[PDB]
RNA sequence: AAUUUCUACUAAGUGUAGAUGGAAA
């Protein structure tokens, strides 16, 4: 867990040195590809903590608009209105299905002061706010296939 | 107003910090009498076997569900891809089928048996369950989320994107072709068909089934797709024991038989892809190594099998063995050839050949498209090879006798490191205090390391036309077990280089899941976790699970013994935080939002697209703006003062208002007795935050890290500093024992290192043990923070140092130059040209109270370097200079720092890809772009801890002035106040005019050094200066289109120093020659003279004193005495530069020695880009070339002075 | 040779001067 960490970041590294001569289109692509692998390399290293209320994390429309300019195709995203990835508006929400999960054990009601249905609807949101990462994160990563298939680069 | 009021509050950030933590009063103790330890070092370590175990059930699914699948469209995918291209559109067809066949076989994956239940919460519960594991895998009953890091990826094995570990991109696209492949193969194995050798036994003993040619016919693929099929597959390619001694042939072998007759030419089986270190001891890592690199081991045979195909060679083609183009091919140069630029001349003439023109003189640009053109190639066959060498070179020969001489030495490391896999082997001492074993396995693992640096080139990155495919099966089947010693050099190497501590540390969770994601008061009894100041001691509180409401009902203490508590509100994310409260169903049902503000939100017309309305918009930030108000958490716990509603063009501009003003922090107290009280109670945990600067007797300055942490809960928090949350908290292990560290004494005179130090010896009151933190265990914190939350002056900064650049009027610049006699050298120039300041960095300044004591770097690199030396230059010793490099390279940065916010510059800085290094340059590459990360970083926040917190420069208003590090080439040609400058014609350069040699002067024959002194104007003699003034156009010669003057009436005095340590004069040595050959030498233009003679020593030794005229750098290279710079042509005023000259003032106008000129030819190439910054509008800006060339940089530096 | 950590220290005596953005493969 350091050995590895070095070598497949000088990896990486190596084929974004190399890859910078590849392309011999119109422009300097790799500038905005590099630029996304990293974002990339940041969304995918710590999805969890977007889950989490106020950490230190800060999206597709804003990646289509520094992604035009250069003139790429575009990413043909899943969801443009993002709102409703849940994360800790755990006062803010009713209308989830598994109330009849949690009803056929004994659980309690839709009132979370109760510290085994709190933990009963944090998995839940939890793996949904994941599963929804990923697909996102499945959608960049579409993206650089077939703009690697299709000009012979390689990104991952 | 100068050039850093601008740049602060730019953009964001996220430090974060780490302190430790000690705990107080009976805090440990309840914590090992509550056992909430042993939970988290299980779900520390047990989490590695339940992902065993899932993988266990994983493969067993595959196998499973793989039984009972035959795929329908294989037939119509195999037959019409080996009916003999001709597509047309019909390969489209072939991957519309081939993405139809994955989607079959995934669809037999998700109806597989449920398969919804794969990846949810129940895995962990009800299937794998049904010995001792049942506690393993229910030791996480209340605790699932940590598997979503693995049931996303598993799933992602399921999928059919082509990805690369999935499951169906490899059984359609890597199996399929080779299993077709071996089809179309079987018809050329049907000539050697002996039905006692393969049919009389595999058949008998393997399967039983349907014989050898229904494998290569298609229709047991869907046999062969489970794992147990590759093993059958594979036994019938190599050859199965089953448990006896038999060793049953296999195909591969059937066909080695074929080569009998001296022709094999028929291309093997390939062996199907199946479906799914140490670093710890020391007689663990001895065994794995003998494992790996024994005189039986798997890449030792690699070898072997390497050597004969090496020495059987010649039999493939010379037309398809590609030699990788290149950093190895200037070795391959050397060793086929004779010297590091043979090829790349034939090549040069072979392009030139075609491209120049009738002429010869060349121009720079040119020269850069033929350097690209050259690169632009990606490999050389070994016939090019034959036809660039002339007689008597036979490659075939020569690279064989050269991998021979490889592999014998391979052999001769061997003979000498034969006492190592012997099986009575001893280890009389650990490997961080031995040497001899440690230096062996060095040897032998950088030798065949080096033979595979050697062998690497002969790939040539494939698709290409017909390469030798009958060789590079074998050689790729090879060197696929050649590469795997990495795996073993990055073992032994992190191995031995570790330190003996160890830092690995579980993440502490207290029981609960969901631990310390915020500090929300009206969350804090959810997350558990709670800050206390107290005098400076500040806390971090615990509170347990069964008691989580231990700080709600406490009185605010008026008997005066008070810890103050925090109250951290924090809106968190407003621009999706406030859709997803009011219209959320209870909202709704609590204040009604208008008929028409409903709509207007789920129509969406408050963002952009043009379906933006103003006065649209304006009724639901009138909405936002009443809901708030009537919020009863929110009208109250912020001071929220926003505009009007005509005072907000965007939405996104009132997220930024409430993103601004949403954060507060203050402070209601508590008492003392009942609070420590309660943590006797047990109910509370609570800990110190504690690092060596909350001691009652750091009588200095802090760390960075405390003054933040310290600022973090002032009333000056106004500069939008903001704790953020995802807090986390960490444990130790003893990794030493107390007893075994050396411990200095206490009351004895202690030794010093420092030699500058005039207190030569001190003594202590007490003891001071050597790495006393890896003790005991300790509490690592981290505490992020989130540095200039809301941005204010928000700009690209690229643009804005060049539009304040031209603007300013004189603007200074600070360059930075590596050296041989120096590690850095710093100059400082003026917008004119005037060396500012000029100093070197090898001794470093500690400026604190009053006083200045100094120390050196670069005697430490020597003393540590002669330690590589006498030690066999082993990798402890390597990683210690490359740490003591990482240390260096930190602490030049506050010099850096405090000289830009004492001159108000811009940093200039040597360019790499563009480089030559030399080599003995004590700061290589490596080490040089850590110095380029470890700048950027530091640079973009800006802080020097002296200063006042709230003035600007302070610890609340740094200084941005770069951008984020972003990857390794997007750092080039311009970084905020950090400039990239390509070093080229930058140490060998007369400071004064620009004279620079461009003349290849190493000596070839008599019969180009005729035409070559006869080219020059005027060779004589002044009597009344007793000079050998020589005289020339530059146009007449050349690789010389860069110069601007051409006029250069050089001289000779001043002695330089020849290498053959060859210390020499000049002009004597030139009269001595001249006295050898009898001349009268002072009735000028003696050119006549000179071309008459035909002895090649007297040209030899001339071309030798030629080059001792133009060489202008001269090293002693033992001492580092005379190191100067001496250019033998002079300026207007008669007298030409020496740097002894100008070493003994106090502040020159010219640079002192070698490394300062080669800063202040950068200094200069900035002040040309600034020159060309102000001579354009600021509609180009962005676009305004930096890469200055040699030409425009040789006349830049010649005509600055006139 | 004391260190949240890293480098050089012993720097006025349990530390000094610069640095450090963490978890994750
Ligand atoms: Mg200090
Ligand atoms: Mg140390």
């Amino acid at each position: 867990s350091k050995a590895m960490y070095e070598a497949k970041e000088r990896y990486a590294k190596k084929k974004m040195q190399e890859n910078t001569k590849i392309d011999t289109l119109t422009d300097e692509q790799h500038d905005a590809l590099a630029q996304l692998c990293a974002f990339r390399h940041k969304f995918h290293s710590n999805k969890d903590s977007l889950f989490l209320s106020e950490s230190a994390f800060s999206m597709q429309s804003d990646e289509n608009s520094k992604l035009r300019e250069v003139g790429l195709p575009t990413i043909e995203w899943s969801f443009y209105d993002n709102s409703h990835i849940p994360d800790d508006s755990f006062r803010e929400w009713f209308n989830f299905a598994n109330y009849s999960e949690l009803s056929e054990t004994i659980g309690l009601e839709l009132d979370l002061d109760d510290d085994e249905t709190y933990e009963l609807v944090y998995d839940e949101l939890y793996t949904e706010a994941m599963g929804e990462y990923e697909e996102l994160n499945q959608d960049i990563e579409k993206y650089l296939r077939r703009i690697d298939e299709e000009h012979g680069t390689q990104y991952c | 107003m100068s050039k850093l009021e601008k740049f602060t509050n730019c953009y964001s950030l996220s430090k974060t910090l780490r302190f430790k933590a000690i705990p107080v009063g009976k805090t440990q103790e309840n914590i090992d009498n509550k056992r909430l330890l042993v939970e988290d070092e299980k779900r520390a370590e047990d989490y590695k076997g339940v992902k065993k175990l899932l993988d266990r059930y994983y493969l067993s699914f595959i196998n499973d569900v793989l039984h009972s699948i035959k795929l329908k469209n294989l037939n119509n995918y195999i037959s019409l891809f080996r009916k003999k291209t001709r597509t047309e559109k019909e390969n489209k067809e072939l991957e519309n089928l081939e993405i139809n066949l994955r989607k079959e076989i995934a669809k037999a994956f998700k109806g597989n048996e449920g398969y919804k239940s794969l990846f949810k919460k129940d895995i962990i519960e009800t299937i794998l369950p049904e010995k001792d594991e049942i506690a393993l895998v229910n030791s996480f009953n209340g605790f699932t989320t940590a598997f979503t890091g693995f049931f996303d990826n598993r799933e992602n094995m399921f999928s059919e994107e082509a990805k690369s570990t999935s499951i169906a991109f490899r059984c359609i696209n890597e199996n399929l072709t080779r299993y077709i492949s071996n089809m179309d193969i079987f018809e050329k194995v049907d000539a050697i068909f002996d039905k006692h050798e393969v049919q009389e036994i595999k058949e008998k003993i393997l399967n039983s089934d349907y014989d050898v040619e229904d494998f290569f016919e298609g229709e047991f693929f869907n046999f062969v797709l489970t794992q147990e099929g590759i093993d059958v597959y594979n036994a019938i390619i190599g050859g199965f024991v089953t448990e006896s001694g038999e060793k049953i042939k296999g195909l591969n072998e059937y066909i080695n038989l074929y080569n009998q007759k001296t022709k094999q030419k028929l291309p093997k089986f390939k062996p199907l892809y199946k479906q799914v270190e140490g670093y710890t001891s020391d007689e663990e890592v001895l065994e794995v190594f003998r494992n790996t690199l024994n005189k039986n081991s798997e890449i030792f045979s690699s070898i072997k099998k390497l050597e004969k195909l090496f020495k059987n060679f010649d039999e493939y083609s010379s037309a398809g063995i590609f030699v990788k183009n290149g950093p190895a091919i200037s070795t391959i140069s050397k060793d086929i050839f004779g010297e590091w630029n043979v090829i790349r001349d034939k090549w040069n003439a072979e392009y030139d050949d075609i491209h120049l023109k009738k002429k010869a003189v060349v121009t720079e640009k040119y020269e850069d498209d033929r350097r690209k053109s050259f690169k632009k190639i990606g490999s050389f066959s070994l016939e090019q090879l034959q036809e660039y060498a002339d007689a008597d070179l036979s490659v075939v020969e020569k690279l064989k006798e050269i991998i021979i001489q490889k592999v014998d030495e391979i052999y001769k490391v061997y003979g000498s490191s034969e006492k190592l896999f012997d099986a009575d082997f001893v280890l009389e001492k650990s490997l961080k205090k031995n040497d001899a074993v440690v230096a062996i396995m060095k040897d032998l693992l950088d030798s065949v390391k080096s033979f595979e640096n050697y062998i690497k080139a002969f790939f040539g990155e494939g698709k290409e036309t017909n390469r030798d495919e009958s060789f590079y099966g074998d050689f790729v089947l090879a060197y696929d077990i050649l590469l795997k010693v990495d795996h073993i050099y990055d073992a032994i190497r992190n191995y031995v280089t570790q330190k003996p501590y160890s830092k690995d540390k579980f993440k502490l969770y207290f029981q609960n899941p969901q631990f310390m994601g915020g500090w929300d008061k009206d969350k804090e009894t959810d997350y558990r976790a709670t800050i206390l100041r107290y005098g400076s001691k500040y806390y971090l509180a615990i509170m347990d699970k069964k008691y989580a409401k231990c700080l709600q009902k406490i009185d605010k203490d008026d008997v005066n013994g008070n810890y103050e508590k925090i109250n951290y509100k924090l809106l968190p994310g407003p621009n999706k935080m406030l859709p997803k409260v009011f219209f959320s169903k209870k909202w709704m049902a609590y204040y009604n939002p208008s008929e028409d503000i409903q709509k207007i939100y789920k129509n969406g017309t408050f963002k952009k697209g043009d379906m933006f309305n103003l006065n649209d918009c304006h009724k639901l930030i009138d909405f936002f703006k009443d809901s708030i108000s009537r919020y009863p958490k929110w009208s109250n716990a912020y001071d929220f003062n926003f505009s009007e509603t005509e005072k907000y063009k965007d939405i996104a501009g009132f997220y930024r208002e409430v993103e601004e003003q949403g954060y507060k922090v203050s402070f209601e107290s508590a008492s003392k007795k009942e609070v420590d009280k309660l943590v006797e109670e047990g109910k509370l945990y609570m800990f110190q935050i504690y690092n060596k600067d909350f001691s009652d007797k750091s009588h200095g300055t802090p760390n960075l890290h405390t003054m933040y942490f310290k600022l973090l809960f002032d009333e000056n928090n106004h500069g939008q500093i903001r704790l953020s949350g995802g807090a986390e908290l960490f444990m130790r292990r003893a990794s030493l024992k107390k007893e075994e560290l050396v411990v200095h004494p206490a009351n004895s005179p202690i030794a010093n290192k420092n030699p500058d130090n005039p207190k030569k010896t001190t003594t202590l009151s007490y003891d001071v043990y050597k790495d006393k933190r890896f003790s005991e265990d300790q509490y690592e914190l981290h505490i992020p923070i989130a540095i200039n939350k809301c941005p204010k002056n928000i700009f690209k900064i690229n643009t804005e140092v060049r539009v304040l650049l031209k603007h300013d009027d004189n603007p200074y610049v600070i360059g930075i130059d590596r050296g041989e006699r120096n590690l850095l050298y710093i100059v400082v120039v003026d917008g004119k040209g005037n060396i500012v300041e000029q100093y070197s960095l090898n001794e470093i300044i500690n400026n604190f109270n009053g006083i200045r004591i100094k120390t050196d770097y670069h005697s430490l690199l020597d003393k540590k370097e002669k330690e590589r030396f006498e030690a066999r230059q082993n990798w402890t010793s390597i990683e210690n200079i490359k740490e003591l490099k990482a240390g260096y390279i930190s602490q030049v940065v506050h010099k850096i720092c405090e000289l830009v916010e004492k001159y108000d510059a811009v940093i200039a800085l040597e360019d790499l890809n563009s480089g030559f290094k030399n080599s003995r340059v004590k700061v290589e590459k490596q080490v040089y772009q850590k110095f380029e990360k470890m700048l950027i970083d530091k640079l973009n926040y800006m802080v020097d801890k002296k200063s006042n917190p709230c003035a600007t420069g302070g610890a609340l208003k740094g200084y941005q002035i770069t951008n984020k590090f972003e990857s390794f080439k997007s750092m080039s040609t311009q970084n905020g106040f950090i400039f990239y400058i390509p070093a080229w014609l930058t140490s060998k350069i007369d400071p004064s005019t620009g004279f620079v040699n461009l003349l290849k002067t190493k000596y070839t024959s008599i019969a180009d050094s005729k035409k070559f002194i006869s080219s020059f104007d005027r060779i004589m003699y002044v009597p009344e200066e007793d000079l050998f003034e020589f005289a020339l156009d530059y146009k007449n010669f050349s690789r010389t289109d860069a110069d601007y003057i051409k006029k250069w009436k050089l001289y000779s005095y001043g002695n330089r120093i020849r290498i053959f340590w060859e210390e020499v004069c000049l002009t004597s040595a030139y009269k001595e020659l001249f006295n050898k050959y009898g001349i009268n030498y002072q009735q000028g233009d003696i050119r006549a003279l000179l071309c008459e003679q035909s002895d090649k020593a007297f040209y030899s030794s001339f071309m030798a004193l030629m080059s001792l005229m133009l060489q202008m750098r001269n090293s002693i290279t033992g001492r580092t005495d005379v190191d100067f710079l001496i250019s033998p042509v002079k300026n207007s005023d008669g007298i030409f530069y020496d740097s002894r000259n100008y070493e003994a003032q106090e502040n020159a106008i010219l640079p002192k020695n070698a490394d300062a000129n080669g800063a202040y030819n950068i200094a200069r190439k900035v002040l040309w880009a600034i020159g060309q910054f102000k001579k354009a509008e600021d509609e180009k800006l962005d676009k305004v070339k930096i890469a200055i060339s040699n030409k425009e940089w040789l006349e830049y530096a010649q005509t600055s002075v006139k």
